[PDB]
């Protein structure tokens, strides 16, 4: 019941792409690499917990055994296929593997035809922009470049195709034993302090496959034992293939380069399988392996030459050597030279199985194999033969003290009698040290440093065959300096110092380190020897306590070995001084000893160091002293005699140039050790203190340990460095280690020293850092320097970084100097980079690593804050900026060159499955070049830069960058953001078209590859990261990308193909990826529209659905429910799904086709009537009193100073305002940051963050719903659902207005809500009353918006205009509302008596912008005055009303806008009785007999057409507002106004004339019928008294005649001008002629 | 229908075009408000001719 | 140290 479903999928998924197989390759990388998503990701964890793959990674040869599978081969391969299955039966019959083999790997070659083209020799456009960016970086190969048709014509052909499907089909092979050997690695030495995920994989997978099962006492390593025949015996068809090609394969693919691939394949399945074997070997270390199987791997090793035959070749060499260390250590291994003499030794049975020992043919075998080894002339064979050698050399023995059956084995080939031939190899071997140094070599390619060829743990399992070879030789040959060399360089392996971390890893791979410490042959052999031979041995010594410290940092168990050896050295050691012959006596008590006793006090360096009289010692022919003492102080004496450049004849002899650079080394490595476990819990805090201390005792005190480091730099500083020898810079590299080592201890010392360094642009004095520029060859004696340099100056940048706090002696202005000179030599260091010719790439990819993260730390510290926490390294940041961004144009090149050199070492090196170490080298210095580019895109964007010269530059980066992913995939996140930022800085600044730098055939292969997101393991982050990518480069003006990735060359393979697929799935989907994907669907919709609406509408019956869903089941609060950060995602992802919503309905109602869907989604907008409009989720409270909190502890900081510079999207997390990520490493050095049970500060500021997460989601979720209930409410015209709908816009109104009440957000932070929310309820209200559907329930409404006027502070005329006139405006259509329905007058007289009056004296005392807000305020007094309720309490108003004495003021005013508008307040005033009466007094006939106006009256220009704006305007304030007026005011009384009325129309007869003439064969009708009426009264009245109305200057002929001929033609003249937005007049009109019939008739 | 809908299609944000409602209410809040204040005057010139009588 | 690879002294070891 163990199918190949997970294993190989459907051919179905693998064409359509639905599901991408997990190829080796992927499963490799991600063994590899270690990454935690990756490897719990549920596709493969699913694939790695199915026991198909256990089994086929249990019998690898199966895997590719040639059977006969035909059947079901025809079965998958039915239900481009017909291509698909022809190539597999060719790769089947060409090579002996299976049939379903062969289809696999072709599916898989298909699916990574992106890679396998991008991959290929560039075209020549990209060759000329290369060459265009170089203006030494000659990596390209012109000669046979070609162009981009010429180059897919050939790709598409048949020999290239088949030849492409071999190369995969071997690259999958060496996956495959890679991803198998690193999965066995992970599963046997499993690191601890994992995560739990990866414990419980682990778990699964050995229960499953080898129920190796940790909580049993004695697992099942049965299954696990039985890896190593089932790979030894694949090895055998790995050389028959290395040493013969597949003869059915066609010649003409049998070329030199398909030859050398297929060697080099070979070698690495076989190197591949050695390393498996030693792992399934060492598994069981004490225990012997079964002979059965050590006889046929020796017969084996015997006939094949050690794999020399293959390895021959000059070509594999970079292959060969690390073959033949993994040959030797495996033979080792299965030899067990420890085991085998403790049973020769012993002779008790080890009972775990049965040795060769016991079998004579083994030995015989394992003779000769070794003898021809030996006459065949090979190196390989140097440890092993030895070894054999030495174990002869004990059998002999063995058999003289018994003169059982290896005696058959020595007297069967002649070895009895005679031990001629192994002691000739043994001295063969021995010569020269040769053998030694081929085990050092060995170890240097099997070790952990960057330059092993194998993973460290790897190594350090592999050092164990070495490390006891050299135990069981020891004491074979004597004590000897070349032994000593070989163990240092096994167990140190050449690391460098900053090779330390306090990692803990799994007690296997410390194990051979502690041997040292737990085996008595390597302890008093070994160490006790090294210690004894010292300051006079002083490398071994040295060496031996760096790896201790750096070994034994975690382990505190043996924690203090190294501090207990340096400050309690045993014995001393040292040349002897000639002078000294009159200082001694030899006691004669040993002559062979050579033993004496001092008779005289030596004083040493004549506290100071002093050793006391009566010491014994012995003469090791220098001499050994059995003192006890501080090895430590004597050192550090030693050192500052060397530095003060004095020498004593009558002391010791100095150090050499190497052992003081060395004796500095070991010191940094071990003050970085105590610095690194002192912080880990558990430790001392005093341990750098003490150790300093220690170092710095007995000694002058006016100067310490870092004064003696001071003087050797100034020492050896005088001269320039160009003129300086390999060890002193050795010594230069140690000291710069040195004081970076005391940086963290001491900063304060330490930069008050770099502040007068004098080597980084100090003074004008000779010895400056940038004078070692220049076109010159840094070997690894000078490229230890600069490594060393420029790491610490990072390290002195970082410790800056923290200017929140040890320090004494430093200040801002020191600190600033000091990071402007680094910065500067920096610069000069990365600009003199391209020159310099390296022994090796690595040295300079090492270099430009490190540069481009230090001036990565430099840029982002800059601009991740504003505050003056950030001004220590601001000159710095600055300068690198200005030189980064707008360089010269002379050297704008020169700083560009590197990166673009980098890329192309990058996008050329080949792939490898072995030498970790350079891979995880290049990768992370290609991820610090990625990122270095990203921040100089930022920060031109930033501060205003319109043109950026490093753009040009960028795009042919870019145009590599498009083919780098193609090497590595970890490259496919980094290399995406670097695109997303340039099209940023594109978009702020039509662009450089992008395509004409990458290609068409080279964009479409990057799209291929890129469109499927991370669709083997689907991880979040870089999916949000490909997420955000795509909506960037579609929100700039790129049109072909754009179009190439929505269509896919609709869209069936395209990115919106699977963003579907993944948003019918968001109720189980991860909210954080939704959001991106959201935001991805709105940049391609605002954007490209017309193509994801189609698409949408045409699937909708599936997103739809799921966005109904998403609305029902989101709750409101949810904060106190189980989630508090879930909830701003949830409001995110509500915020984008009603803006995707809105923007479809828009769309839909431009084609006439959204009621429907609108009537069916208004049933879904519960969660917005919950969480919408609402803003009151801010909480304050707690911010407040976090801040306070901090204020309180913090003094100094405050919690402003945290606030982001907008130099990077903004995240909506944790980190949305608050800078987390610095302040972990900012505020993490005192006791308060951290806190008990994850409390403290970090978790508030957690909080905040989430909570301002949370509201800009609200306000997004704001601006959505607001745009869709705007267009809805035109949607949702007709006479339906008019309940809900009023319900819910009721709802929302009273949300608004209840929060612009409560507690404001601040506006630092958020933008200002004022006259952002006032404006939504504005129109609604306005559409609700042009639909007249509202409840006139403003009784409470009101109230509300009462409280915001009253605490507003009356800013009527202040910035707040706009708040001011939408709060005026929301009110008027609120009491219109009100007028359409008492309890409401009292209610509604508050603004009549305090609002409209104190606003109108208001704007009348700052008139003295006014003329809008008066007329507003005009008409809100109007629409007022209408309520029912004021019919009534007329009397209870005129007081109020008359209280202020508005009338004054008002026609103070109108004594000509502003005239205007207090003539209609006035008029308005008058709509009450009593008011009428009181404006009906003499009051107002004064000022309208005395007003200016009549000056432009009484001219004959007024008109209502007329040209002048004041003519015009004059008749307009007269016909719509006077009128009125004298009817309102003759209503009250006309008896007695009538002569004065009739005096005012005789007066100005113009108007009269003007109206009487303009209408010949509206507001004028109006008049017409005021003069009726004033006529009629004024007949009335005249018809008791004759003294008044003297004359009625008026005529009855032409007005009767006028409005006979005026009752379609009369269309002839209505243009009205004022209303265009909406039959009006007509019916007006005839009422008002009715009215006259009325009273003229 | 979608020929026509290409046809007459501007490239531009879409975020953009329905913002312009914002405008077009604020131009026809103006034309609502003078309806709003003549049917108030014609509503007052009614009750006064109520009044009369 | 004294003679390379001493191949004749006998010791406990």
């Amino acid at each position: 019941t163990l199918t190949d479903r997970t294993y190989l999928p459907p051919l179905e998924d693998c064409l359509t792409g639905r599901t991408v197989i997990l190829s080796w390759r992927l499963v490799a990388s991600a063994l590899e690499d270690a990454d935690l998503a990756r490897l719990t990701s549920p596709a493969l964890s699913t694939f790695l917990r199915d026991g198909f793959v256990h089994e086929l990674l249990k019998h690898p040869a199966r895997v590719f055994e040639p059977k006969d599978l035909k059947q079901e081969f025809e079965t998958k391969t039915s239900s481009g296929v017909d291509t698909i299955k022809k190539d597999a039966l060719w790769l089947a019959d060409a090579v002996a593997i299976n049939q379903v083999a062969a289809l696999r790997i072709v599916l898989i070659e298909y699916q990574t035809r992106a890679h396998s083209h991008l991959v290929l020799p560039l075209s020549t456009q990209d060759v000329a922009n290369i060459q265009e960016a170089a203006g030494i970086l000659s990596l390209l190969n012109p000669a046979s470049a070609v162009d981009a048709e010429t180059m897919w014509c050939d790709f598409e052909t048949e020999a290239r195709r088949r030849e492409r499907i071999l190369a995969t089909y071997l690259s999958e092979r060496r996956s495959f034993t890679a991803a198998v050997d690193a999965l066995v690695t992970f599963l046997l030495h499993s690191a601890p302090g994992q995560h739990k995920d990866l414990d419980s994989l682990r778990r699964a997978l050995l229960k499953d496959a080898f129920a190796f099962d940790e909580d049993l006492d004695v697992p099942d390593r049965s299954k696990l034992l039985t890896m190593a025949p089932t790979y030894m015996n694949l090895v055998e068809d790995c050389i028959a293939r290395a040493q013969a090609l597949p003869a059915k394969l066609g010649e003409s693919f049998k070329t030199e380069a398909f030859e050398l691939d297929w060697l080099r394949t070979a070698i690495t399945e076989a190197v591949h399988s050695l390393s498996i074997a030693f792992q399934a070997l060492d598994l069981d270390t004490p225990y012997f392996a079964p002979h059965e199987l050590l006889s046929e791997w020796f017969e084996l090793m015997n006939s094949s030459l050690f794999l020399e035959s293959i390895l021959g070749f000059e070509v594999v060499a970079d292959l060969a050597m690390p073959a033949r260390s993994l040959v030797s250590a495996i033979c080792l291994k299965m030899l067990n030279i420890d085991r085998t003499i403790q049973f020769l030794h012993d002779f008790d049975y080890p009972d775990g199985e049965e040795p060769y020992l016991l079998s004579s043919q083994t030995l015989n075998k394992i003779h000769t194999a070794v003898t021809n080894a030996v006459n065949s002339g090979v190196a390989a064979s140097l440890p092993v033969a030895f070894a054999w050698s030495l174990i002869v050399h004990q059998m002999h023995l063995g058999y003289q003290e018994r003169a059982s059956p290896y005696d058959d084995f020595l007297r069967e080939q002649r070895l009895d009698n005679d031990i001629a031939p192994v002691e000739q190899i043994a001295m063969l071997a021995t010569s020269r040290g040769q053998v030694y140094q081929v085990m050092s070599e060995m170890a240097l390619c099997l070790g952990t440093t960057h330059e092993a060829a194998f993973r460290p743990a790897v190594g350090a399992r592999a050092r164990l065959v070495f490390q006891d070879l050299l135990k069981r030789s020891a004491y074979l040959i004597p004590y000897q300096d070349e032994p000593v060399f070989s163990l240092l360089a096994i167990l140190a392996t050449g690391r460098q110092y900053w090779d330390v971390t306090d990692a803990l890893s799994a007690s296997s791979l410390n194990q051979v380190y502690t041997d040292m410490l737990d085996d008595e042959t390597l302890f008093t052999q070994f160490t006790m020897q090294a210690i004894n031979r010292f300051p006079y041995e002083f490398n071994p010594f040295s060496v031996l306590c760096r790896v201790l410290a750096a070994a034994l940092i975690t382990n505190k168990d043996k924690a203090d070995v190294v501090t207990g050896w340096l400050w309690r050295t045993p014995t001393l050691t040292v040349d002897w001084n000639p002078a000294w012959d009159r200082s001694y006596e030899l006691c004669f008590e040993d002559e062979n000893t050579n033993s004496f006793r001092l008779t005289r006090d030596v004083d040493l360096f004549g506290e100071r160091f002093i050793i006391p009289e009566g010491t014994l010692g012995r003469f090791v022919t220098t001499a050994r002293l059995e003192f006890e003492h501080s090895a430590l102080a004597l050192l550090g004496k030693r050192l500052e005699v060397k530095a003060a450049e004095e020498i004593c004849d009558s002391g010791m002899a100095p150090l050499d140039v190497d052992e003081q650079a060395e004796a500095v080394a070991m010191l940094a490595t071990v003050l970085r050790a105590e610095s690194l476990k002192s912080t880990a819990k558990g430790g001392d805090p005093e341990a750098p203190l003490k150790f300093l201390k220690e170092a710095s005792r007995l000694l002058p005190h006016n100067k310490d340990i870092l004064t003696v480091i001071s003087d050797t730099i100034d020492g050896l500083v005088e001269k320039e460095l160009l003129e300086l020898d390999g060890p002193q810079i050795a010594v230069l590299a140690s000291c710069l280690q040195f004081l970076h080592a005391a940086l963290a201890v001491c900063p304060g010392r330490v930069w008050a020293y770099m502040s007068r360094c004098a080597l980084i642009a100090g003074d004008a004095r000779p010895g400056r850092l940038s004078r070692i520029t220049g076109s010159l060859d840094m070997y690894a004696e000078r490229f230890d320097l600069l490594s060393s340099a420029v790491k610490l100056f990072a390290a002195l940048i970082d410790s800056a970084a923290c200017s929140a706090v040890p320090w004494l002696g430093t200040s801002e202005k020191i600190l600033s100097r000091v990071a402007l000179a680094i910065a500067q030599a920096a610069l000069d260091v990365y600009e003199s980079t391209t020159t310099w010719r390296f022994r090796s790439e690595l040295d300079r990819s090492i270099l430009v690593r490190d540069v481009v993260g230090l001036m990565h730390k430099l840029v982002v510290h800059a601009h991740t804050l504003s505050s003056h926490l950030t001004s220590t390294l601001s000159p710095a940041a600055a300068h690198i900026i200005s030189s980064f961004l707008t360089p010269p144009p002379s050297a704008s090149s020169l700083r560009f060159q590197p990166l673009l050199g980098t890329l192309l070492v990058a996008l050329i090196t080949p792939r490898a499955t072995l030498y970790p170490g350079q891979s995880r080298i290049l990768a992370e210095r290609v991820t610090s070049v990625l990122a270095f580019c990203t921040s100089l895109l930022r920060a031109a964007d930033f501060l205003g830069q319109t043109h950026i010269p490093l753009q040009t530059h960028l795009f042919q980066s870019a145009c590599l960058l498009a083919r780098l992913p193609a090497a590595n995939a970890v490259y496919r996140a980094p290399v995406l953001e670097l695109l997303r930022a340039l099209v940023e800085v594109a978009g702020r600044a039509e662009p450089p078209s992008l395509l004409g730098y990458l290609g068409s055939h080279a964009a479409r292969s990057f799209i291929s590859l890129v469109e499927g997101i991370d669709k083997p393991f689907g991880r979040v982050e870089h999916a949000v990261v490909t997420w955000r990518f795509f909506a960037a480069v579609i929100r700039n003006r790129q049109q072909w990308m754009a179009g190439c990735l929505l269509t896919g060359r609709v869209g069936e393979g395209s990115v919106l193909a699977a963003a579907m697929e993944r948003l019918r799935e968001v109720k189980s989907l991860d909210v954080q990826e939704a959001v991106a994907v959201m935001d991805f669907v709105v940049s391609a919709q605002n954007y490209w529209p017309w193509t994801i609406f189609a698409v949408r509408k045409e699937k909708e019956v599936v997103d739809a659905l799921r966005g109904y869903v998403r609305g029902l089941k989101a709750p409101g609060m949810v904060m106190k429910t189980d989630g508090a950060a879930a909830a701003a995602f949830q409001a995110r992802i509500a915020a984008y799904v009603a803006e995707t919503f809105a923007m479809q309905l828009y769309h839909m109602r431009q084609m006439r086709q959204a009621e429907k869907f609108a009537g069916e989604l208004v049933a879904d907008l519960d969660y917005f009537l919950r969480e919408g409009v609402m803003v009151w989720g801010y909480n304050a409270s707690l911010h407040g009193n976090f801040a306070r909190n901090f204020a309180k502890r913090f003094p100094g900081v405050e919690v402003d100073d945290f606030k982001r510079t907008m130099w990077l999207p903004r995240e909506l997390g944790k980190g949305y305002y608050y800078a987390l990520e610095v302040a972990e490493q900012m505020l993490g050095f005192d006791a308060g940051w951290g806190g008990v049970k994850q409390s403290g500060f970090r978790k508030e500021m957690e909080t905040a963050n989430l909570n301002l997460s949370l509201v800009e989601a609200q306000v997004s979720l704001f601006h959505a719903w607001e745009y869709l209930l705007l267009e809805l409410t035109l949607s949702l015209l007709p006479k339906k659902e008019n309940a809900a709908f009023a319900r819910q816009v009721l709802q929302v109104v009273e949300q608004c207005l209840e929060a612009n009440q409560r507690s404001q957000p601040p506006e630092n932070i958020f933008v200002v809500l004022g006259h952002a929310r006032a404006g939504l309820a504005l129109t609604l209200l306005q559409r609700l009353a042009d639909a007249n559907q509202l409840p006139r329930d403003v009784t409470h409404l009101l109230a509300l918006v009462s409280s915001a006027i009253h605490a507003v502070e009356n800013p009527f005329g202040a910035n707040d205009l706009p708040y001011f006139r939408t709060l005026l405006k929301i009110l008027f259509v609120v009491l219109r509302a009100a007028k359409q329905g008492v309890a409401i007058t009292q209610q509604v007289l508050t603004i009549l008596d305090r609002v409209v009056a104190r606003c109108f004296r208001a704007l009348a005392a700052l008139v003295h912008t006014a003329p809008e807000d008066l007329a507003l305020i005009t008409a809100i007094l109007q629409a007022c005055l209408s309520v029912p309720g004021i019919e009534q309490c007329q009397v209870q108003v005129l007081n109020i009303m008359a209280a202020h004495d508005v009338f004054q003021v008002a026609v103070a005013l109108f004594s000509p806008v502003y005239g205007e508008l207090a003539l209609l307040f006035l008029l308005e005033l008058s709509a009450l009785p009593a008011l009428a009466e009181h404006l009906a007094c003499d009051g107002l006939l004064g000022h309208l007999a005395a007003a200016r106006l009549a000056g432009y009256m009484r001219r004959t220009n007024v008109g209502p057409f007329a040209e002048n704006a004041g003519a015009a305007r004059c008749y307009a304030i007269w016909a719509k507002c006077l009128l009125p007026l004298l009817l309102n005011i003759l209503a009250a009384l006309g008896s007695t106004v009538a002569p004065e009325v009739a005096w005012v129309l005789n007066q100005f007869p113009n108007l009269l004339q003007s109206s009487v003439e303009r209408i010949e064969p509206l507001l004028e009708i109006s008049e017409i019928h005021s003069l009726a009426l004033l006529t009629r009264v004024l007949a009335a009245c005249r018809a008791q008294n004759a003294r008044d109305v003297p004359e009625v200057t008026w005529d009855g002929a032409k007005v009767l005649e006028c409005v006979e001929y005026w009752l379609k033609v009369l269309r002839e003249r209505l243009v009205p001008l004022g209303p265009r937005e909406v039959n009006r007049l007509e019916e007006k009109a005839v009422g008002l002629l009715v009215g006259v019939r009325e009273v003229l008739e | 229908d979608v020929d026509t809908y290409l046809s007459n299609l501007q490239t531009k944000t879409t975020l953009s075009m329905i913002a312009d409602g914002l405008e077009r209410s604020a131009r026809d809040f103006d034309a609502f408000l003078e309806e709003n204040v003549t049917l108030e005057w014609e509503a007052q010139r009614k009750r006064i001719y109520q009044h009369f009588g | 140290e004294d003679s390379i690879l001493q191949p004749g002294a006998f010791s406990a070891n």
